[PDB]
């Protein structure tokens, strides 16, 4: 549901 | 001096997140919005010298200082992240900022535009009367 993630 | 006092102020954190119709040319699908602000439009300001957002390390000039309201900062990417946000106060003594790690996540394409709210209180107990006063502007 949510889109990919930077860190 | 027996008197003591505790001040209470309530913050909001949150932000919008919203699928570009169109991405943009370095394929930026969201548009987004983070903030800091009282409730019910209350002015902060009477005790907030500035809001610094600490973007990504992918953004350009990535530390985004709001010195004025609103205390916002609107951006295109294409993936979210964490955000530390600092809270300074305007203040002489301790605390002189808060800082809050905000989740600055976006939905899929797909899925209704995040609107997300996070309230947060701040306690202080026995401010100065200088800054007393002012958290009671708010």
């Amino acid at each position: 549901k949510q889109t990919a993630r930077k860190s | 001096m027996a008197s003591s006092c505790a001040v209470q102020v309530k913050l909001e954190l949150g932000h919008r997140a919203q699928v570009r119709k169109k991405p943009t040319v370095e394929g930026f699908t969201h548009d987004w919005m983070v903030f800091v602000r009282g409730p019910e439009h209350s002015n902060i300001q009477h005790f907030v010298e500035k809001v610094v957002f600490h973007l990504h390390e992918s953004f350009p000039r990535p530390k985004r200082v709001c010195k004025d309201p609103p205390y916002k900062v609107e951006e295109s990417g294409y993936a979210g992240f964490i955000l530390p946000i600092e809270v300074y106060f305007k203040n002489k003594e301790e605390p002189r900022k808060v800082r809050f790690d905000y989740d600055l996540f976006l939905h899929l394409e797909g899925h209704p535009p995040v609107n997300h709210l996070r309230c947060e209180k701040l306690t202080f107990n026995n401010p100065t009367e200088d800054f007393r006063r002012k958290l009671l502007k708010a």
